[PDB]
């Protein structure tokens, strides 16, 4: 958030949380899953093959 | 947790150790010492201007 993007005329900043929300999130948002109605993740597995 | 929390951990886990010399000797890490590194922080807003 406080990266400086310019610098004003009055003198103050643009900071990146100016202009922007900046939160940790998904790289994605593609996948929702589910166990049993409730908030879940998991990892499918799939043997190699031989 | 990080490495001073490792570090940490490490160091009870080792003193820990060599209080059984009944069973157990030269219980030593294998890597190395933190030290002293010269940090030449840049500000920003300064080299911009």
């Amino acid at each position: 958030g406080k990266i400086l993007l310019k610098v004003n005329q009055d003198g103050s900043r643009v900071l990146l949380r100016d202009v922007a929300k900046i939160e940790l999130g998904g790289e994605n948002y593609d996948i929702i899953a589910e166990f049993n109605g409730q908030p879940a993740s998991g990892l499918g597995i799939k043997l190699a093959t031989g | 947790l990080g490495h001073e929390k490792l570090t940490q951990a490490r160091n009870q886990l080792l003193a820990e150790a060599a209080k059984h010399p009944d069973m157990l000797t030269s219980v030593r890490p294998n890597g190395l010492e933190d030290t002293p590194q010269f940090k030449i922080d840049i500000d920003q807003e300064k080299a911009q201007a």
